[PDB]
RNA sequence: GACGGUGGCCAUGGAAGUCGGUAUCCGCUAAGGAGUGUGUAACAACUCACCUGCCAAAUGGACUAGCCCUGAAAAUGGAUGA
């Protein structure tokens, strides 16, 4: 799931981690955190983490939020990868700390996207361009 | 098959070896290449002269039959057998002989398709076809050019040239006219009189 | 139009009598994309096709090429036109596939509807179900032809075969046509011909000069062959387009100077120009020249295709100048292929200019239609309409003008609810209640507010863009925001979205009313109104208010503060409808109640009944999950009723957890929607459903049972009924080959039945249940019965002065009129078939007089034993020939009960007893104060004198007498030969010659036999006749559509039950009788599980008690 | 012809099932019923009025389409003509029940009858005819001297040689 | 046409018997499965035909 | 008809190619043996005619081109549709 | 060429050789089962059984056992010893 990439992928692949990293919510429903499970499309190999996407999309819980949401998996939306990357441009994005939001399987996230959305990840998925009014 | 043509022997000697040749006067006709629905109606008045005889295996056999019969095999120079055709008995005169089975002489409907002549007039088929199809037929003579929901073709007479008589006629075009020209068959190959062989005639001499 | 406003069509709205109501409508939602495409860029309120497209409108090729994708919406579609106004509004029913009730319900919301009928398809379930009503009904439906650019474009033909496609289309219509009316005439009306102009004078003068020549309506007045005065259509959309006859003939005109109307004629069929200078001589009137759209109109169409195939910018510019209009703008200003026809295609849309005259010809007012469409469907009922005089106060003058009052009342009509928690937009806030600031918002958020919005959106949380000219420049609707408001609007708000919370009153239906104003009152009636449901389906007619007639007295009004269906949401401006409309019930109210019609009025006579049933009685008995949602599913329903007529909410006969349905898929459908857009819950659904009757074949034979039909010696009837089950529980003691009695107390109290089979008519009538619960129980506390007594009488043949058994009636002389009073329990329903037969005036205080029903008949007192009865014999009536299910078709008898037997026979069952209740011998007459035997006469009047000398206080106990009436009763019934009567629907299925043997294929396949054929005079469709059980009559329309293309049309009329070969068995719950195995296919199967899931219906009765009674579960069977 | 109008329009012969009146006659025959402009119930008349008591099941019944101007004949078979010889209750409603309960004779009441009707046919007639007639029927038993569905060349029930009127 | 043209389709392809072995498509009137690894079998289907 | 087959041609180089067939919008060519030329007397966008001396090669260059206008994928008893030898053994009145 | 009584009787608007079932008989013929299939709503049409034309002398089945093939896949490369 879910899937629509791009047009292209928009390039490499970077992370903040892959599997057992927080992120935040950034998002209205009272989920508080985001831990991942495992992300999508990764295929992978003997002994390597399945990584973190850089806008993709991840099986996920909340760890810490509302009971309600709390248990039970969900696919998510990486925004912004704490560790960082270069772009087909030159230049190297880079955050605070990591970040997400909970999200619909056919991607698209619930409420509204708070903080900074890296354009990549709203290419890849117009709910989120349509969701915030941070796309940076 | 798989047998003596089709099947073993035993069934077409029971009503060839027993059944002679032997009668007053006989006619070689070729009446095979129509069908058995008029034929066995049409047969009324050939039984009352005789009837038909013989599969035609025996045609090398019929020597011992002309032994014992007056007349001769050979009258002149043919076994009476070389197409598919069949023996008429008859008591008829030397003339109305020529002529006894040419009054009622009549095509019928078929199991693997036959000609028919299409210098004579192709009877109406199916009336009332499509405009359309009507004006795309061209080789119809009464043509439309698309008139109405519906329409008649009108076609009494032949669609296609006079000339072409039963063996090479155009039998894809009688298709188009379903109704085509029974008058095809039952003619004579030969007419024998016992020791007097003349030419097939349509007409009596 | 490109400009229309709200605050001119409030005032045109108010008058009638030249408004003409106009609706969209199709078989399956075919065609209606084009239909749309159309109608949203002539409307102004929308501004054109540009800004078009919102208040839930979803176009598709898909649907075109043939495609259902069903949807409930409507958009605002008002016209303020030269001097008049026009409610035509787009009507989006979805109706369902299948024959039903919601095929009746969702279609009938429509005034003037035109009609898209047959895709490429006829003869379906599909068309003959939803159009079923909309032809039924003569409100002069015209003549929409499927989409002809597909002949143009897609499959690539010239325009000669879109005559062919015509032709096809009325070939299609005729079918249709023959399945009600007749078609033998129409026949020839379904060709393509225009038979006159052939005249010298004519076809030189008419064909140069105007003239005139006569358009107006042939023989029928609805969709079948006719020109509907020049509003036949051709409707196309794959850039948009808008045309039909009338186009073809204007273009005609402006070549050289011919009439409309005589053009239009001309073009409806085949009509031959010679075009040497537009003169015609005869000759090419019987043979033929080229028809017209080949020639000319369509034939530039196809030279336009062709040119944009190739990219030529200046040849499609003259071929438009060809076709007689003008050439637009963007010719030089894009390159122009496809962009210059779109461009066209929005001066050229606007068919408001030559469609509106045309509807004003062919329907002078709404007004004169409204009386034709009483009488077509449920008014009164499906007996009798409010047309004839039966149910007549002031009908007939009301409907003639429309409405029932001129100052609007309102009234109610099913056509589905809109689904709660999820839009919920009428609410009780200043912005909806001022009705002019919404109109404002209404006509300002197509375009002009959606900048704003864009505005608001993207530069509200700042820094959008990383060194870019978006925070720069900071919009406020000016430059950057005005792109982008052409194509289609970004974020316009186009339902006007909910700023406050949720308070749902939203609803869809359809009111006919007048001029109605903010702050109108109404009666509101009760969730149980009597008078109105007193006034339906009979010819009563009476207005008056709540005097204790209703089961709640109210003198309570509820407000009406608009008239919405929901169409521009909200609380609407343009409330002020006239007589006649398309619009449902408004303001605070989505009540659309079987019994309770929202009015003016205290009470009325209603005006439209709820739908009827097009198959009767689909239902299934289901429960809900986790236990405090239990009367969840209960309030869901009450959701339902309002949604769909029929649901078993009011009135409990099957109890509240029962579907009621019309359908194939229509149950399940029901079953989907009260998890979903009524109640949020979760509930056990159970798929088998309809329990068969279970029919005795015969008597049983000599054993303690004289009065019978002789022998049963049979090996079996379909499976065997002999050593599958009996004999040996209480078989030991007494009967070999059976057991038809019980040995418990062994012969202190004993009885034998028998169960004879009853004639099929009445049997019929009986499962129809005319008889109430009252009819058959305490006549003394109630109103002695009168009218009731001959009745039953009528059906089951009775009576208290029969002293020779039910055999002599059932024989011989059926239909007299006697008094059936004193009767325990008439059936298993108390309304049912089975009857305890009275031979006896007394035996030994018993078989005599029930708890308390009298004929005015005594032997010595109404004192007898009917409180052990009653209880008792119920109980064996709902037990069958293999435990549980009711005895359908089946007159019961009761040989003998006798209590007080001072006989008694030698066993250790017996010695039991004896031990039990230490008694030397049974009685009543006699007493030790020990034992119970309980009876009428201590109820009614205390002791009994004359018919015994002591009351009856001894004896059997009486819980115990009570078991042992069921246990023998249930014993007989095993023994005795059954077979299963299947429930049956008979199907008229309308067929065609090439789809019968498919169809009979099906019915041997599915069981049943077709009985005969009927054809339809004059045309190559008939209707088979052949019967089908029910339970297999279900996804039988899908099937037969898979079968072939759905040539056959199914419908399934309900013809009674029927006796078929199939084993009429189930594993017996006694384990004593499981010893002789009843088998796992033949005693156990899948047609006969309508049990475990299938029956736990009671509004009425469906009691199974545990048998065998006798003290503790140590003292019960010691000896035993 | 082309079904456009109402008969006198389609004149042709066209043999029927036409006869019965419960499961051999509900609507019409099988090549009439898919057909245009006629009246479809008119052909009730011809079996209800002219065979009351005649063969009911898959009769031989020719009518010549005029259509209210139908001259009602009746060619009939050899199963026909039993038919009609039982009585008329156990031949009528008892058409989806099968029946054997014919002895009746078609070897002397029936034997010269059966020239009369055909007399241009395939077959031979005077000495042929009297053996076909002599089996062409499952309903009708016979007396000894013919009986049905056994060999007509040998023995029968009483006759041994080809051709014998008994 | 298209009757005309849909039958000649069928005979190429269609109308054909089949292996129960290999499932090799051979010719409308085979015998035998003309392959070595079957070891031409002599047991043959026709290839199944459908209306849709 | 859905998608029309349409087939064009080189003679010389004798080369056949085919545009649309169900709705694949490649070319599929195919060089035709040399000894074969191709003309059509087409009635309603169907029949090719592929004449030549050498049976053998033709033949062989026909079959080649039915195999083109083949789908590999899905149901045979789906599509009955590609080119289709009507008269093969066929020979020209001289 | 492959007919008639004939739509035999049943079931069945209808199923006529052929949804399906039964009895399965005779006329005329060289020749034709109340019929092998395809097909038809069902009839028909075609095909078979069955008969003749032509070519012109061999042919058809059913097994039997010799070699060959199918069955017949396992792990480092590979062994009639090469």
């Amino acid at each position: 799931m879910s899937k629509a990439q791009a047009v292209g992928s928009n390039y490499r692949v970077s992370l903040g981690l892959p599997v057992g990293a927080v992120m935040n919510s950034a998002d209205n429903s009272g989920a508080k955190n985001l831990y991942v499970i495992a992300v999508k499309g990764i295929k992978g190999r003997l002994n390597r983490l399945p990584s973190a996407g850089v806008g993709d999309m991840v099986m996920a819980t909340v760890k810490k939020g509302k009971p309600e949401l709390r248990k039970k998996v969900c696919t998510g939306l990486v925004v912004r990868q704490r560790k960082h990357w270069k772009r087909k441009d030159g230049v190297y994005i880079y955050f605070e700390d990591n970040a997400g939001v909970m999200c619909n399987p056919k991607g698209e996230v619930k409420g509204n996207i708070l903080g900074p959305v890296a354009k990549e990840c709203s290419d890849l998925w117009p709910k989120v361009a349509t969701n915030a009014g941070t796309i940076v | 098959m798989s047998g003596a043509g089709s099947k073993r022997k035993n069934v077409f000697i029971e009503k060839a070896t027993k059944l002679f040749t032997t009668y007053d006067k006989m006619i070689v006709a070729e009446a095979d290449f129509v069908g058995s629905s008029q034929l066995q109606k049409i047969r009324k008045s050939i039984r009352g002269i005789g009837a038909v005889l013989m599969g035609k295996k025996t045609m090398i056999r019929k020597v011992i039959r002309d032994l014992a019969d007056s007349k001769p095999e050979l009258d002149a120079l043919n076994t009476y057998l070389k197409q598919n055709t069949c023996i008429i008995f008859c008591k008829d005169n030397i003339a109305e002989v020529k002529r006894v089975i040419n009054t009622q002489r009549v095509g019928a409907p078929a199991k693997a398709g036959v000609f028919a002549p299409n210098d004579v007039i192709i009877p109406a088929g199916p009336t009332g076809m499509e405009p359309t199809q009507t004006s795309f037929l061209q080789d119809l003579k009464i043509a439309t050019k698309i008139n109405r929901g519906q329409i008649d073709i009108v076609n009494e007479v032949h669609i296609i040239k006079t000339g072409q008589k039963v063996g090479a006629s155009e039998a894809t075009l009688l298709q188009k006219l379903n109704i085509k020209p029974f008058t095809y068959g039952l003619e004579p190959k030969i007419i024998y009189d016992a020791g007097a062989c003349y030419s097939p005639s349509i007409s009596e001499e | 139009m490109v400009l229309n406003s709200l605050d001119k069509m409030i005032q045109l709205q108010k008058n009638t009598a030249n408004i003409r109501n106009i609706c969209v409508l199709a078989h399956v939602d075919h065609g209606k994309t084009t239909l749309a495409d159309c109608l949203i860029s002539s409307n102004g309120i929308i501004s054109s096709r540009l800004a078009g497209k919102l208040r839930y409108m979803d176009s598709r090729e898909d649907e075109q090429i043939r495609g259902i994708t069903m949807k409930s919406s409507a958009i605002s579609l008002h016209y303020a036109t030269g001097n008049e106004e026009y409610l035509i509004n787009l009507i989006d029913s979805p109706g369902h596939v299948d024959f039903s009730s919601e095929v009746s319900t969702a279609v009938r919301i429509c005034d003037g509807c035109i009609i898209v009928v047959d895709a490429v398809e006829g003869v379906c379930p599909q068309t003959q179900a939803v159009l079923r009503q909309a032809w039924l009904e003569n409100i002069r439906p015209v003549l929409v032809i499927n989409k002809i650019d597909r002949l143009i474009v897609e499959l690539k033909f010239t325009p000669q075969e879109a005559y062919s496609h015509l032709k096809n289309i009325l070939e299609q219509i005729n079918a249709l046509t023959g399945t009600l009316f007749t078609s033998k005439v129409l026949e020839e009306r379904a060709e393509r011909e225009t038979e006159s102009q052939v005249n010298p004078n004519s076809e030189q003068g008419e064909q140069v000069y105007d003239w005139s020549t006569g358009l107006e309506d042939t023989d029928d007045s609805h969709l079948y062959f006719s020109p509907e005065q020049g509003n036949v259509v051709f409707t196309s959309a794959i850039d948009g387009w808008g045309f039909g006859i009338e186009h073809f003939a204007r273009i005609y005109s402006q070549k050289i100077g011919i009439k409309k109307e005589v053009l239009m004629k001309t073009l409806w069929g085949d009509y031959y120009i010679n075009m040497k200078a537009k003169k015609i001589m005869k000759g090419d009137q019987a043979k033929g020249k080229k028809p017209l759209f080949v020639q000319l109109i369509l034939e530039n169409i196809w030279s336009l295709y062709d040119a944009v195939l190739k990219k030529d910018k200046d040849k499609i510019d003259k071929i438009v100048t060809s076709l007689g209009l003008k050439i637009g703008a963007r010719e030089a200003r894009h390159s122009d292929p496809k962009v210059q026809i779109n461009a066209i295609c929005s001066q050229w849309l606007p068919i408001s200019h030559a469609v509106l005259a045309m509807v004003c010809q062919k329907l002078p007012s709404p007004l004169d239609i409204t009386a034709e469409r009483v009488e077509r469907l449920m008014c009164t009922g499906s007996q009798t309409f409010d047309s004839f005089p039966p149910e007549t106060q002031a009908l007939k003058a009301a409907f003639m003008k429309c409405g029932s009052e001129d100052t609007a009342p309102v009234i109610i009509f099913v056509s589905k609810m809109f689904a709660v928690d999820a839009k919920a937009l009428p609410q009780n806030k200043p912005r909806p209640l001022t009705q002019e600031e919404i109109a404002q918002r209404r006509e300002r958020a197509r375009q002009r507010h959606a900048e704003k919005l864009a505005a608001a959106q993207g530069q509200a949380p700042l820094e959008p863009t990383q060194d870019g000219s978006a925070i720069e420049t900071c919009p406020k609707g000016e430059e950057p925001r005005g792109d982008e408001q052409q194509v289609e609007s970004m974020t316009p708000k186009p339902v006007l979205q909910e700023e406050n919370n949720q308070e749902s009153f939203i609803a869809f239906a359809r009111v006919f009313s007048g001029v109605a104003r903010r702050g109108k009152k109404i009666f509101v009636l009760g969730p149980k109104y009597s008078p109105l449901e007193f006034l339906r389906r009979v010819p009563l007619g009476f207005s008056a208010p709540p005097d204790g007639l209703p089961q709640v007295p109210h003198m309570a009004y509820c407000a009406l503060e608009n008239l919405y269906l929901l169409m521009g949401r909200e609380l609407e401006y343009l409330e002020e409808v006239p007589p006649g409309n398309v619009l449902g019930i408004g303001g605070l109210q989505d009540f659309v109640l079987k019994s309770a019609t929202l009015c003016s009025l205290p009470s009325c006579p209603p005006f439209i009944p709820l739908n009827f049933e097009a198959t009767p009685i689909v239902r299934v008995a289901v429960e809900p999950k986790h236990p405090s949602e239990m009367p969840q599913l209960v309030k869901g329903m009450k959701l339902l009723n309002q949604a769909d007529p029929c649901v078993q909410i009011l009135i409990q006969e099957t109890g509240e957890h029962v579907l009621v349905t019309a359908g194939e898929v229509h149950l399940q459908r029901c079953l989907d929607d009260l998890k979903e857009r009524f109640a949020k819950i979760h509930i056990s659904v159970s798929e088998p459903i309809i329990p068969f009757r279970e029919t005795i074949t015969k008597p049983p034979k000599v054993d303690m049972v004289n009065e019978e039909i002789g022998k049963q010696q049979k090996v079996a009837v379909i499976h065997q009924m002999k050593e599958d089950q009996s004999k040996i529980p209480e078989g030991i003691q007494v009967d070999s080959d059976g057991l038809i009695t019980i040995t418990t107390p062994n012969k202190l109290a004993t009885l034998s039945v028998r169960a004879m089979p009853l004639p099929e008519e009445v049997t019929q009538i009986l499962e129809e249940n005319s008889d109430l619960i009252r009819s058959m129980e305490q006549l003394t506390s109630s109103l002695n019965e009168g009218e009731n007594t001959h009745m039953i009488h009528q059906k089951t043949q009775e009576k208290i002065w029969e002293f020779k058994g039910k055999l002599e009636q059932h024989l011989t002389g059926r239909r007299w009129r006697n008094i059936v009073d004193q009767i325990w329990s008439f059936g298993p329903r108390k309304c049912g078939p089975n009857i305890l037969v009275n031979k006896s005036e007394d035996f030994q205080n018993s078989v005599w007089t029930g708890p308390a029903d009298k004929a005015s008949k005594e032997a010595s007192r109404y004192r007898d034993l009917g409180n052990s009865i009653v209880s008792g014999f119920q109980l064996a009536t709902l037990s069958g020939p293999m435990c549980e299910e009711p005895l359908m078709g089946v007159c019961f008898v009761l040989e003998k009960w006798d209590l007080s037997k001072f006989e008694e026979q030698g066993a250790s069952d017996l010695a039991k007893e004896g031990q039990e209740e230490n008694e030397t011998c049974s009685g009543g007459n006699e007493n030790q104060e020990l034992q119970d035997g309980c009876s009428e006469a201590f109820e009614k009047r205390t002791s009994q004198k004359g018919e015994s000398p002591l009351t009856d206080c001894y004896g059997p106990f009486s819980g115990q007498l009570i078991a042992t009436m069921k246990e023998a009763c249930r014993y007989a019934l095993q023994v005795k030969p059954q077979r299963l009567m299947a429930a049956m629907y008979t199907c008229d299925i309308m067929a065609t010659g090439d789809v019968l043997g498919r169809v009979y294929a099906v019915l041997s396949k599915r069981e049943g036999r077709v009985l005969q054929e009927e054809m339809k005079e004059g045309t190559d469709m008939f209707i088979i006749k052949a019967v089908l059980p029910v339970a297999e009559s279900f996804g039988f329309a899908d099937e037969i559509r898979k079968r072939t293309s759905g040539l056959a049309s199914p419908q399934l009329v309900f013809s009674h039950w029927e006796i078929i070969p199939s084993d009429p068995f189930w594993v017996p719950t006694t384990e004593e009788e499981y010893l002789h195995f009843g088998e796992k296919a033949d005693s156990e199967n899948q047609a006969r599980k309508y049990m475990n899931a299938v029956r736990k219906r009671k509004g009425l009765y469906v009691e199974e008690k545990i048998v065998e009674h006798a003290e503790k579960q140590r003292t019960l069977s010691k000896n035993k | 012809m082309p079904p456009k109008v109402d008969p006198s329009e389609k004149v042709e012969v066209f043999l029927r099932v036409c006869g019965g009146e419960a499961g051999a006659m509900s609507t019409l025959a099988p090549k009439l019923g898919p057909l245009g402009v006629s009246p479809k119930k008119v052909g009730d008349d011809i079996a209800k009025a002219t065979q009351p008591w005649k063969g009911m099941k898959v009769s031989v019944k020719l009518t010549i389409q005029n259509r209210i101007a139908v001259p009602e004949v009746l060619p009939s078979a050899s199963a026909l003509v039993i038919k009609a010889l039982k009585e008329p209750p156990r031949d009528r409603k008892k058409e989806k029940n099968i029946k054997h309960n014919g002895n009746i004779p078609l070897e002397e009441i029936c034997k010269i009858a059966k020239t009369m009707r055909f007399k241009s046919l395939a077959v031979d007639f005077k000495g042929s005819v009297l053996e076909i007639l002599g089996t062409a029927h499952s309903v009708g038993c016979k007396v000894n001297g013919k009986s049905p569905r056994d060999i007509q060349a040998g023995i029968q029930s009483g006759e041994i040689e080809v051709v014998e009127p008994k | 046409i298209e009757p005309s043209l849909v039958i000649l389709a069928r005979k190429y392809k269609c109308d054909k018997m089949i292996c129960r072995k290999c499932y090799a498509r051979l010719h409308p009137r085979a015998v035998n499965c003309r392959k070595k690894k079957c070891g031409h079998s002599n047991n043959l289907r026709p290839k199944k035909k459908l209306l849709k | 008809a859905h998608f029309p087959i349409n087939v064009a041609v080189t003679d010389g180089g004798r080369v056949v190619e085919i545009r649309n067939f169900f709705g694949e919008k490649i070319v599929r060519r195919i060089e035709l043996l040399d000894g074969i030329t191709c003309y059509r007397n087409e009635k309603a966008k169907d029949e090719i005619v592929l004449t030549g001396n050498s049976l053998e090669l033709l033949s062989q260059s026909c079959a080649t081109i039915q195999l083109r206008s083949a789908i590999k994928y899905k149901d045979v008893r789906k599509f009955l549709d590609g080119i289709y030898v009507s008269e093969r053994n066929v020979l020209e009145s001289n």
